[PDB]
């Protein structure tokens, strides 16, 4: 039955990404302006179904690392939804955003691989540049982590989504939020903030996005958890990761991508003083408001 | 507008509520009805044990309650 | 499928740490340390093991890797010998494991019992706190030196590091 | 165990799809270094300040307090530092 | 007169640099230009359906490089050589035999489409609306075989339709 | 509210409402202005925006083709396809034909990569015609 | 012949995936290349069937040569189209590049495409209607539903 | 692709040394074709030397040889030429706004406006019926004229078009990230405006007053 929980968890994952794919196509058409894909399959599903036999089909270094970066990727992709607590997470994490940490890292390493083993020095050092922007947005990630459950006790993150059942996290710490998500939006590499098997390595990109999404959506708000009934929490978790998403292609279709200097002189000199100054009176502040929040 | 779009929408809203709601249904049934203990200390592991101990069936989850008092 | 797990972990450290002291092209160099810290970090994980060692997973896993593959693919870029010593330190690797198992006690020198061991071990005792993680959450109460000691050798490093790449 | 299958599972399962993938048609810049060793040390001085929230309930809460507020300052006096003498300019 | 963009400063008035600072520090215009876009998100969508709904045209189109007829009668064309005369791309060929029964005519008319422009000088040229530019693009061709029209393709291919371009001549007779 | 639910019975029943939808794409039906010849269907309405006014719906088999699926550019007659493409406002029952004895009324469609499609050829007779040797050998 | 039917329907399911997808790259140097880019707007949707602008190369599906093709730059053409993956197939558009057309007549332009790539589909114009251009797309979707690839693999 | 053109640059990194632009690549004689052909046949070669003023550089060449050939053009022929201009050179300038925006990234404004886009073509379409090549500007006045129907359907275009470029700069001019991208760089000196030979829009934007 554990094997059942375990293929319940990471095959339908691919499932959402493939409509993933459908579903920012077919959104970002009606914010720009198209109908499609409306042709191929009714509504466009037997499209992205297509989309993924016919990339699978075609016949296209170091086959050492040639492979290992996509199969480090996608087992990434796969590990990531272990300890969110879709009420009952698979495995019960005494310590987890540490993990998310971690495999961040990891996903971090999958890249430089890739890059490496692609063997062209255009390549490399654009691959090169990725690496150190996907790796300057680690620190703020972390430190906003570190204050927003400094207000809720342990890394257990099933205390955290205890605590929200009261407020909102959203209100307690607004801006601490904000610029966690707009890390989020760098981390996962897409706009504004910027060869196979691609079908694994985007594939792997965008299990990375919903993992965010959903993490977002857990670290900062939620629903009242119904004792011995958790559909309904699932269903309004899952409607909130789902209005994120749709919020995150909406932030995706209306922006330029940054120049890359500016992208780091943004991070370092309007970040870095921000979320230090925000994190430290989030140190200085629980002690004062006669609140400290119990590690069990 | 949004007519041809919530289809996908809904599709994939489902295709994300299953592991959850799997994962619940699979925890209740995989106990006897309860739910599954989570000890994140050495104490509440102490605890379990020895409740999984005094059931005599090798199986926490029965919890023989107020029955082997006389 | 059995109980030394510890061991056979151990076995997988020791198989790293030869693979990549063969001397091999850098990067299959850091390949290889990636995958003993990762074994590492497990088997410290599985000695209770709340969280140190997956503390130091991102820091020696996840901030010191990404630093030596980024400036070893900007700095520069099969044979017998690299070959050669992997194969003899993967034979003294099965001997001494030959050793540990057909025998009672293996000395390099010092006296090793010659068993898979789970002792010592805690006899299920009472903790409530998770005694490593409070053990980590000091430095911060009792820590007055250390900490400062520390902080100021960072900074030290800081102004260290741009100064020999050219300060200013 | 639990944790460990799963892992086995996700890496058996991955290398199934990239098996099933590879089958079937069957001069640098100095402005580079400076990142990575900026990020190297403010991620020592993350590793320092985690496990703060394990730490918050104690007895001597004023030492903690100043302790703290040490190493967040020194954190933003290095990256001070850097600043006032140009250390990401490009 | 000039009207030059970009004469202004902000001023220092305390209410105009928090409202400024406001706009950094709230990226308040970013979501204004959010909330654009979802107004567009909102709209009905201006797209057709291709294979059936056809786009718009005009009776003016330049087409297909049909030769009419007379009403039934003989070939419209007699071989004056204008169309090859004003041909940019020189696609037209003509070799005119005169006929059995004494009056002129052709052997050869061929035109290239890989070669045309389709810019109708010789639908401008032809001096009795012989050659017509007809209604329709779709030749989709898979071979370079094809892409050179004969005779009796381009009469067959007024056998195709007549009253589209009799409809069209009746439209234009008036100011071509 | 309203339109979702009267559209299959306004279409005439689920088993067309599958095969409109299925078939392509469009569900708009309901202004019936005329059908011609190989079955096909044209209807124009006067609610939506310009070009959204008018459309062909093909039928299936009309050239030993089996059509359901597939639909070509050019399987409708012509003067439709005057109709069709909004150059004129007026549809093509008022005066269609002529009285010509030359045109098609089959309209043998795109047929490229066929066993029957379009080859060049010079049309012209004998060039220099050559001397041809007699019959009867000498000596 | 149960065999000869699961290799009926599955060359139908392959042939359907290639015809489905169908992502290109835009190779477009002249006005066709604005005539390409026409055909994405909102009057015409590309995207309404699956088929999505992308200028990566290595997972191109059907190379559009369109402008005009010259000998400068045809070294430069099958340098692409070498580094495409082995399902590859060529539509020609415009006047320029099915045949050379209006600057027929001069150095440096190489009569049509024809001279350096295998070509598919050509489709007219210049500037052909976006319209026919789609329909264009609509004819070689078309061959590759007439592909009996697997069945001339099944009886080679 | 990132026009089509070879850029050989060379750079220390991030940065600069110098460059080489090298065109040459999109070569199709058309001097020569024209010095073969005569001056009708070829106005085509000039409608398409440009291909985006579809209208202007027909107006320029039909100046030319009327400017050779002493024909004052009669008003309404003068008229529509400059009505048509007008319209080119707002399509010029869209294009360049929206190929701006697409080459920065910035996706929807360009579909925006090549909605508007489609909307000129069709109304080049009822003019001459070419999609973009309506060559139609005759040296000598206008042949063919403007068809009944058409100026009111220009009149609900211009209240219509008048509203989208209003939403346009809603959409960019005064964005945050916009104007951080492009503000710091490619200042031109206007006295080297004038010496390097830069022409229209560059006269426009650095400094002295000057327009035809
Ligand atoms: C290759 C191995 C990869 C391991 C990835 C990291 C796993 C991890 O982070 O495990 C943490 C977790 C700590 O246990 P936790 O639930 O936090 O409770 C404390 C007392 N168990 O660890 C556990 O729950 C188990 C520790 C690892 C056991 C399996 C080791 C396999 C090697
Ligand atoms: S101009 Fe007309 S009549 Fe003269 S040769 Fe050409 S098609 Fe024939
Ligand atoms: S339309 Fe132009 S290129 Fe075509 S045949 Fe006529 S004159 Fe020649
Ligand atoms: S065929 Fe005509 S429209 Fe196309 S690139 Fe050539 S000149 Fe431009």
């Amino acid at each position: 039955m554990f094997m059942i929980n375990v293929l319940t968890l990471i095959i339908p994952i691919l499932l959402a990404v493939a409509f993933l794919t459908l579903v920012e196509r077919k959104v970002l058409g009606y914010m720009q302006f198209r109908k499609g894909p409306n042709v191929v399959g009714p509504y466009g599903l037997l499209q992205p179904i297509a989309d993924a036999i016919k990339l699978f089909i075609k016949e296209p270094s170091s086959i050492s690392m040639f492979i290992l970066a996509p199969i480090l990727a996608l087992t990434l992709a796969l590990t990531m939804w272990i300890p969110l607590p879709m009420p009952y997470p698979l495995i019960n994490m005494n310590l987890g955003v540490l993990f998310m940490l971690a495999m961040s890292s990891l996903a971090v390493y999958s890249i430089l691989w890739s890059g490496w083993a692609s063997n062209s020095k255009y390549a490399l050092i654009g691959a090169l540049r990725a690496v150190a922007q996907t790796i300057s947005y680690e620190v703020t990630l972390a430190i906003i982590l570190l204050s927003v459950l400094l207000m809720n006790g342990s890394f257990t993150l099933s205390t955290l989504i205890i605590t929200q059942e009261q407020v909102w996290l959203i209100f307690p710490a607004w801006p601490l939020a904000m610029m966690w998500f707009i890390s989020t939006l760098a981390e996962t590499n897409r706009a504004p903030f910027d060869a196979g098997p691609f079908a694994l390595f985007f594939m792997a990109e965008y299990a990375n996005i919903i993992m965010m999404n959903i993490f977002t959506t857990t670290l900062f708000l939620g629903a009242f958890h119904n004792p011995y009934m958790p559909e309904l929490y699932t269903i309004n978790f899952t409607i909130k990761s789902l209005l994120l998403s749709i919020t995150f292609l909406w932030i995706r279709a209306s922006y330029p991508r940054f120049r890359y200097d500016q992208l780091m002189h943004l991070l370092w000199k309007n970040f870095l003083p921000l979320t230090l100054a925000l994190c430290m009176w989030h140190v200085s502040l629980p002690i004062l408001l006669s609140s400290i929040p119990p590690q069990t | 507008m949004w007519f041809e779009v919530l289809p996908g929408i809904a599709v994939m809203g489902v295709c994300l509520f299953i592991p959850g709601m799997a994962t619940a249904r699979i925890h209740r049934f995989s106990n006897g009805g309860r739910e599954k203990r989570v000890a994140h200390y050495s104490y509440q592991w102490y605890l379990m044990e020895r409740d999984r101990r005094v059931s005599g069936v090798n199986r926490y989850y029965v919890s023989k309650g107020l029955e082997n008092i006389d | 499928m059995m109980t030394y797990i510890v061991f056979i972990l151990s076995i997988i450290f020791v198989m790293g740490f030869v693979g990549f002291s063969s001397k091999p092209s850098p990067i299959y160099g850091g390949l290889g340390l990636i995958v003993s810290g990762g074994v590492g970090c497990g088997i410290v994980l599985n000695f209770g093991g709340s969280f140190l060692g997956l503390m130091v997973f991102l820091i020696y896993l996840g901030g010191m890797m990404v630093v030596f593959g980024y400036t070893t693919a900007m700095a520069t870029e099969s044979n017998k010998v690299v070959l050669g010593t992997f194969i003899t330190g993967l034979l003294m690797e099965f001997l001494m494991v030959y050793y540990v198992l057909k025998d009672k006690e293996v000395e390099i020198v010092f006296k090793f019992n010659g068993m898979g061991d789970w002792v010592i071990y805690d006899t299920g005792d009472s903790g409530f706190f998770s005694e490593e993680a409070m053990g980590i959450a000091a430095l911060y109460s009792y820590g007055t030196w250390l900490v400062i000691v520390t902080g100021w050798s960072l900074l030290i490093g800081v102004v260290v590091i741009m100064e020999i790449t050219r300060g200013n | 165990m639990n944790l460990m299958i799963t892992l086995l599972t996700n890496f058996t399962l991955a290398t199934l799809l990239v098996t099933i993938a590879f089958w079937l048609p069957q001069p640098f810049s100095m402005k580079f270094f400076l990142v990575a060793i900026t990020f190297l040390l403010f991620d020592l001085e993350i590793a320092l300040l985690l496990p703060l929230p394990w730490a918050s309930q104690t007895t001597n809460l004023n030492t903690m307090l100043t302790m703290a507020l040490l190493l967040i300052f020194l954190l933003a006096v290095s990256l001070a530092y850097e600043w006032t003498q140009k250390g990401l300019e490009w | 007169t000039y009207k030059y963009v970009n004469l202004r400063e902000p001023s220092m008035d305390m209410k105009s640099v928090t409202d400024r600072a406001a706009q950094t520090l709230l990226w308040t215009e970013l979501i204004r230009g959010l909330g654009m876009t979802l107004s567009y998100l909102f709209r009905e969508p201006a797209t057709i359906n291709y294979p059936f709904e056809k786009g718009p045209l005009s009776p003016r189109f330049r087409g297909e490089h049909a030769l009419r007829r007379y009403p039934s009668g003989e070939e419209r064309c007699i071989a004056c050589k204008l169309c090859e005369a004003v041909c940019p791309a020189q696609a037209i060929t003509i070799e005119a035999e005169p006929r059995a029964d004494g009056s002129r005519r052709t052997t050869r008319y061929d035109i290239d489409m890989t070669k045309c422009i389709y810019c109708g000088f010789c639908q401008e040229a032809c001096p009795v609306d012989a050659i017509v530019e007809g209604p329709n693009f779709e030749f989709s061709t898979e071979t370079h075989e094809e892409l050179l029209y004969n005779k009796e393709k381009l009469l067959n291919n007024g056998d195709k339709w007549e009253a589209e371009i009799a409809a069209n001549i009746q439209a234009d007779y008036l100011y071509r | 509210l309203k339109r979702g639910l009267q559209q299959v019975s306004g279409h005439g029943g689920l088993r067309g409402y599958l095969r409109v939808l299925f078939r392509a794409n469009d569900v708009r039906v309901g202004t019936l202005v005329g059908e011609d010849k190989y079955g096909n269907k044209y209807y124009e309405d006067n609610k939506q925006f310009f070009g959204r006014h008018r459309w062909v719906i093909y039928t299936t088999e009309m050239n030993g083709k089996n059509t359901f699926w597939d639909v070509d550019g050019s399987m409708v007659p012509p003067e439709w396809h005057r109709w069709l493409h909004c150059m004129t406002d007026d549809p093509p029952t008022v005066k269609p034909p002529t009285a010509r004895k030359f045109i098609w009324t089959n309209h043998k469609f795109n047929l490229s990569g066929t066993p029957q499609q379009y080859v060049p050829y010079s049309t012209t007779r004998k060039k220099i015609q050559e001397w041809v040797p007699p019959s009867t050998p000498y000596k | 012949s149960r065999g000869e039917y699961v290799v009926a329907k599955l060359d139908d399911l392959i042939n359907w995936a290639r015809r489905s997808s169908l992502w290109p790259m835009t190779f477009g140097l002249a006005c066709c290349a604005v005539e390409m880019m026409h055909m994405a707007a909102p009057r015409y949707d590309m995207d309404r069937f699956g088929v999505v602008f992308r200028a990566s190369p290595r997972q191109s599906d059907v190379m559009i040569v369109a402008g005009t093709l010259t000998n400068k730059m045809a070294p430069a053409l099958r340098k692409v189209y070498d580094q495409m993956p082995e399902p590859r197939y060529v539509v020609s558009m415009g006047s320029c590049a099915n045949g050379g057309g209006y600057y027929h007549y001069s150095y440096s332009v190489v009569r049509g495409c024809d001279r350096i790539v295998p070509v598919d589909i050509y489709v007219p114009g210049c500037p052909p209607t976006a319209e026919a251009l789609l329909y264009g797309i609509l004819q070689l979707q078309k061959k590759i539903k007439r592909e009996k690839r697997l069945r001339i693999w099944y009886r080679r | 692709h990132p026009g089509v053109l070879r850029l050989v640059m060379e750079l220390s990194g991030e940065m600069v040394r110098k460059c080489d632009p090298h065109i040459g690549l999109l070569h199709r004689g058309t001097e020569k074709l024209i010095e073969y052909k005569t001056y009708l046949q070829a106005l085509p070669y000039f409608d398409r030397l440009d291909y985006v003023s579809m209208m202007c550089n027909e107006q320029a060449y039909s100046l030319a040889v009327e400017k050779l050939l002493n024909i004052q053009p009669p008003p309404r022929a003068q008229w529509i030429r400059v009505l048509f201009g007008e319209i080119t050179r707002l399509l010029n300038h869209i294009m360049a706004v929206t190929t701006h925006a697409l080459d920065i990234g910035a996706m929807t404004p360009f579909f925006w406006m090549f909605e508007e886009r489609e909307k000129m073509f069709e109304f080049y379409e009822r003019v001459s019926g070419a999609r973009m090549h309506a060559a139609y500007v005759r040296p000598g006045g206008v042949h063919q004229d403007l068809p009944l129907g058409l100026m009111d359907d220009i009149y609900e275009f211009s209240k219509n078009f008048s509203l989208r470029i209003d939403e346009l700069e809603e959409m960019l001019t005064n964005n945050r990230i916009w104007r951080n991208r492009t503000v710091d760089i490619g200042v031109v000196t206007a006295e080297d405006a004038l010496n390097y030979g830069f022409s229209g829009v560059m006269l426009r934007g650095s400094g002295i007053q000057w327009d035809l």
